[PDB]
Parts: C-alpha cells; structure tokens; sequence
RNA sequence: AUUCAUAAUAACUUUUCGAAUCGCAUGGCCUUGUGCUGGCGAUGGUUCAUUCAAAUUUCUGCCCUAUCAACUUUCGAUGGUAGGAUAGUGGCCUACCAUGGUUUCAACGGGUAACGGGGAAUAAGGGUUCGAUUCCGGAGAGGGAGCCUGAGAAACGGCUACCA
RNA sequence: GAAACUGCGAAUGGCUCAUUAAAUCAGUUAUCGUUUAUUUGAUAGUUCCUUUACUACAUGGUAUAACUGUGGUAAUUCUAGA
C-alpha cells in the first residue's frame, strides 16, 4: 500500500515485549537493523520497560543522547534501534553489561553478565558465500559480514565473534550432540544438546533435541541455535537454564517458597 | 503604454509613459529581442536603441 | 500535622539519569492527605540535596483515608533537575517561569498566513503601497 | 536441483562509480621549506550482505440462484516459436502457427440492502444468525483516464484532460 | 539568526466500505522469477597520455534564489524586465 510502513499499533506488536493493552495505542516501531522486526527488543523497551531505568520515553532519548548506553561495543543512539538476541547492551555509567538471551517464556530476560563475558558475541552462520574477486565471507544470524573465514565453518555453525575487533575466534560445528539455544517457535528458550536431524530435501529439516532433564522436542533447523557442548555453554545461560517446568512443577515451585 | 526602461551599463531603471497611438506604433509586431531606433517614440530618445525584453498585458 | 511519616519504597540509585527515583509511601492519620511542597522539604530534609533538586509527583491518596502514595525523585544537583525535569514540573515548583504564548490556533493560522508570502515581506509592503496610487 | 556463487579470454560503452565536501581539535618530526607528516567523526560513495519492504506466486476453502446449460477466440479464448515490453516470470503485448481451454464433481450467466479475516450473538450436543465498525489484509478519495516527482504513488490535503 | 538555496519528508498516519463472488481474504507455499530509499556489516593504491622539454591538486567553470531596484492585474501561495 504505497510505500514503508512506519507505524505500529500497539497490539500488533510483538508479545513477548510485555506491552499493556492500554496506556497509549502505538508501540515503539523497531528501526530497521540487525535483526528482524518480530524478533528484537527496541532500545525504548530495554530501557524504560525492562529497566525501568526511564519513565518518559522523551527520557529515553534524553538518556541514550548522552551515549550513555551502548550496543554490542558500539555507541548507538536510536530510541527504537533494534536489538536481538546475542547483542550485548552495556552501560558505562552503572558499570553494567548485559545480554540479550531468551527466557523459557520465550521472552527476553534482563540478563547481567561480566564485564570479560561482555568482551565478544555468539553467531549463527546464516551464509557462507564467495564474495566478489573470490574472497570467501560468511554472514550471521546479526548481519554481520566477516571477510575470510575458516573453511571447515558451514551454515548453521556457531561462531565467537570478538567484538572490540570486527573478526572470528572459533566455531562449533552442527553436529549431533551438541549445545542448542532455541530460537523460535513454541520451544523458545528451551535448552538442549541435539539428538538427530530429519534431513528432508527442499523442505524444513527437523532437529530433535532432548534437555538436561532427558525431556524431548522439536523443531524446525531454522530455529535452532548451537552454543557448545553438554554441560559446557559458551555464553553464561539465564537462571532456568532452559529447561521448561509443567504449570504444576511452576506452581509448586513458587508455593513451596512461601514463608516470609 | 508604460515603456519600462533599463541601463544594464549603470544599473539604472526608470519608467516612462506614451500617449500617442503613431509613437506607440513603432513598436507593433515586433517580437522580443528584436532591436528598435528611437527617434520615433520620442525626440527624447533620438538615437537610442531599444531591446524588447517582454511585459505585461492588461490583466 | 499528626506524625505524618513519609516512606520510600522501591528505591533505585539511577546513574545514567543523574537521579535517584523512588515511590513515596505517606501515611497520614488524621491528616487530610498531605502536599506537594511539604513533601519536597522533607526528602531534601534526608537525602541531603536541598528542595529544588527533588521532584515529586504522580500521588493519589488511598480510598477511605489514612494513605497516599506518590512517586519522588531526587537529582544530585540543581543543575542536573533543570535539565533532566519535564518543564511543566519546574513550574509547578518555581524554578522556571511559564513561557505563555499565542493561542494553538492562533500560531496555526500565523503559520498558514505566513506561507502565502514568498521571501520577506517588507519588499511586498512597498510594492502594495504603490496601489495606494491607483 | 542450475548455464549458481566466483573467476578467466576477445572486445564493447554519447562510459557508471573511483571524495575538488564539512566540524572539533592543533601535535609531532629536520636538511627551518610556513616543508613533510598527523587525532577524533560528519556527510558522501560503487558493489555485496542485512534490515524495513514490495511485486508476483503454489495448494485448499466463499452467500442465494437452472424461471441461468453450455460457456470461451468482437478486437487472445487455450498452447508452441521468436521478439518486444517489464524490476522481473507470463498472451502482458505483437508477429507466425496450431485448435485448444471450462463444464451436472454445476461451468458460463444473474442476484447480493457482499469488502475479506481475527471475530460477535444464541448456551445439552449437533447447529443457526451476524461481522460498515478499536487488530491484520484489500480498495477508494465526486466519477473516469492520464502522468510528473521519487527508493517507493498510477498519489488526489500532487499535477493534466474530459464529465458531473 | 529572518529570508532563500540544498538535503530529507509529504507513498506513514487518519477516514470510509462504493466497487469486488475465484476476486479479495485466510491458512499453507514459491523467487533456480524480481525491485528495493533507509538501518546494520562489509567493500575501491589502477582515473592523464606516442609515456624528456607536460596535464590547475596549494583544489578548475558560471548561472541563480533570497536581496536591491523598476513594473503589470479587480482578483490567488500570479509573476515580468533589469
Ligand atoms: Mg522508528
Ligand atoms: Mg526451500
Ligand atoms: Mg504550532
Ligand atoms: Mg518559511
Ligand atoms: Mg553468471
Ligand atoms: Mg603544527
Ligand atoms: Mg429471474
Ligand atoms: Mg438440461
Ligand atoms: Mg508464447
Ligand atoms: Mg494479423
Ligand atoms: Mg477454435
Ligand atoms: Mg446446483
Ligand atoms: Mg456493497
Ligand atoms: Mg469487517
Ligand atoms: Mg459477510
Ligand atoms: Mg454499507
Ligand atoms: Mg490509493
Ligand atoms: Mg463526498
Ligand atoms: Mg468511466
Ligand atoms: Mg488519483
Ligand atoms: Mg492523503
Ligand atoms: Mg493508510
Ligand atoms: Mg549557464
């Protein structure tokens, strides 16, 4: 309908934002960026809706303007600037770092971690193509080009991303048994080493995958996420560690924990 | 008919008014551009080359 | 008047906004709720900034009497309030005069006037003038 | 899955891009030229990727109607070849050639006080009725058509013509 | 810092339901069938010339608004000559 779509309603932006029905009629429109739309968290809503560090959002420009907030390494200054999942989102000023990983609601958690950790990022290679004059690049779940990568890096590996310098300093291959963050879907933000892929020619491979509580599940390759080995991640992991509790497991769990 | 008048060498501009249908005259179907002698609208103006460079109508 | 006793609840050191923000719990028995003004005296009076640093608002009091709850802040300066401060706030307070202006309609319509004019203005004041002949 | 990504050869082009731009700082270096160097980041720039898109597109699903049974090629209807056009597939359009395409498993035609959907009302169940209207999609800006700008409009708080 | 040039935006929004019955729409697909401002990440040592008496790089060209000034029309976000 003639042109870009510059508006959000509120109610047709993404849930697992939290936004309430009321107070308002539009949400924050995600800038075009790194990640897709339906997928990132906006700089307005890390801020003031998770943070709870601004009440305005004219005081969230009011913040970000002084560059006091920072995006994988990089100053940006973008009310809605779309952050997603493995960017890490830093404040000088409170000397805080965080990562943005998935909750078990498959909704993004206010995660701390070190300022060391806060050193590079996880990709999942998206691509890997020859670029023009033959030099060989790979692409990530981020955007992110990266000139000369090892050989033995194919789609759907995993990959250690510096950061402070734009290059790689490992990989982890999709092989079966291997750390799995998920990424979509039902199972989003569910945790768990692989157990065999459906190949499937010219339609969606399966990938089962079983946690660290020999529970089982599936999901399409596309929304599966290598991160390590059982056991050994290579990003710290939220509190849940992925695992998914029955809503009588839930239930049981926070009125066990009843006495003040 | 006002004759609008310019001195591109000095920057100067001044009008002038004619009410005579036969000095008027000299200047019918001539187009833009094309040059005029003076000595027909106006003793003042003997020797005087015009260049018509446009204007307005009534209305 | 009777005790009063103002809480703080909910408190967070906000750095990368120059300010501490809080909720304001004010009991009050006996007193039909209690104000704005005296509120700010009292914060100033404990989190050692002085009154025009601490901003307050937001308050509704609790249904039947007794209770009303707000919502405070506190600026480490009082150059880092008037700066960081909603302006409409500042006024309420005293620390930045209302800046009245034209009606909304009235600054739309200047604005509309204005476009019909191409370039200044005053050269079509004199060649308006010249009408004035014919 | 490819005549794919990428590269190599011979040439081609009213030759595309290849920074004559702006702001803060002013320091180093010796053969003392106002030399030679050089900090942070703005705007730009070709190609690729990404993101926001778009455009087409596969499979299946619509209310009443036979007092609508055959329909489709006038002046494309259905297909083949080549081209032209397009951002690009394609009868999209044009040439040539052929005679196809749909139908009682209801085509084709008519009606709709018909925008579609998420949904709404009614509570044994099965159903029945509704959805102009807070969200998604589509269409329009008195009616028609045409087009300029532009990444994007066949735009109407844009232009152009005709009609009212 | 008015005005004006330049750049960007005005293709979003808001409103309505007239048209529309395999159309749209929904769910599900496809581009090995294309365009894509912008955001984000990458990306450019080659530009001249029968190649010693050499090409502005210490940086080449004018033509215009605003403006000044002369004007036209009953009349508009009309505009002409200089
Ligand atoms: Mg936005
Ligand atoms: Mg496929
Ligand atoms: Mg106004
Ligand atoms: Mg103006
Ligand atoms: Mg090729
Ligand atoms: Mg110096
Ligand atoms: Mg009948
Ligand atoms: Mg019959
Ligand atoms: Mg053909
Ligand atoms: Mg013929
Ligand atoms: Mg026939
Ligand atoms: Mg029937
Ligand atoms: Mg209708
Ligand atoms: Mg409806
Ligand atoms: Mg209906
Ligand atoms: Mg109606
Ligand atoms: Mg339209
Ligand atoms: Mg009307
Ligand atoms: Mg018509
Ligand atoms: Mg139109
Ligand atoms: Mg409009
Ligand atoms: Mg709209
Ligand atoms: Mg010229």
């Amino acid at each position: 309908a003639r042109g870009p779509k510059k508006h959000l309603k509120r109610l047709a932006a993404p849930h697992h934002w939290l936004l309430d029905k009321l107070s308002g009629c539009y949400a924050p429109r995600p800038s075009a960026g790194p990640h897709k739309l339906r997928e990132s968290l906006p700089l307005i809503v890390f801020l003031r809706n998770r943070l709870k560090y601004a009440l305005n959002g004219r005081e969230v420009k009011a913040i970000l303007m002084q560059r006091h907030v920072k995006v994988d390494g990089k100053v940006r200054t973008d009310t809605t600037y779309p952050a997603g999942f493995m960017d890490v989102i830093t404040l000088d000023a409170t000397n805080e770092n965080f990562r943005l990983v998935y909750d078990v609601k498959g909704r993004f958690a206010v995660h701390r971690i070190t300022d060391e950790e806060a050193s590079y990022k996880l990709g999942k290679v998206k691509k890997v193509q020859l670029g023009k004059k033959g030099v060989p690049y790979v692409v990530t779940h981020d955007g992110r080009t990266i000139r000369y990568p090892d050989p033995n890096i194919k789609v759907n590996d995993t990959v250690k991303i510096d950061l402070a310098s734009g290059k790689i300093t490992d990989f982890i291959k999709f092989d079966a048994g291997k750390l799995v963050y998920v990424t979509g879907g039902r199972n989003l933000g569910r945790i768990g080493t692989i157990v065999h892929k459906e190949r499937h020619d010219g339609g969606f491979d399966l990938v089962h995958i079983k946690d660290s509580l020999d529970n089982t599940f599936v999901t399409r390759l596309n929304n599966v996420f290598v991160i390590g080995e059982q056991g050994k991640p290579y990003i710290s992991l939220p509190k849940g560690k992925g695992i998914k509790l029955s809503i009588a497991e839930e239930r049981d769990r926070r009125r066990a924990q009843q006495g003040l | 008919m006002k004759l609008n008048i310019s001195y591109p060498v000095n920057g100067s501009q001044k009008t002038f008014e004619i009410d005579d249908e036969h000095r008027i005259r000299v200047f019918f179907d001539k187009r833009i551009g094309q040059e005029v002698d003076g000595e027909a609208v106006g003793d003042e103006f003997k020797g005087y080359v015009f260049k018509i460079s446009g204007g307005n109508d009534k209305q | 008047s009777d005790a009063v006793t103002i809480r703080t609840r909910k408190v967070i050191s906000n750095p990368l906004l120059a300010r501490k923000q809080f909720v304001v719990d004010v009991l009050h028995p006996n007193r039909a709720n209690v104000s704005k003004d005296e509120l700010r005296e009292k914060l100033a009076e404990v989190y050692k900034a002085e009154k025009d640093a601490v901003s307050v608002f937001g308050f509704r009091t609790q249904f039947g009497g007794g209770k009303s709850v707000g919502f405070g802040l506190v600026y480490n300066s009082v150059a880092e309030a008037k700066k960081f401060e909603p302006t409409y706030r500042l006024v309420r307070y005293g620390l930045a005069e209302k800046v009245e202006k034209a009606s909304r309609q009235q600054r739309k319509q200047k604005k509309n006037r204005d476009k019909k004019i191409f370039g200044t203005g005053k050269r079509l004041a004199k060649k308006v003038a010249r009408r004035n002949a014919d």
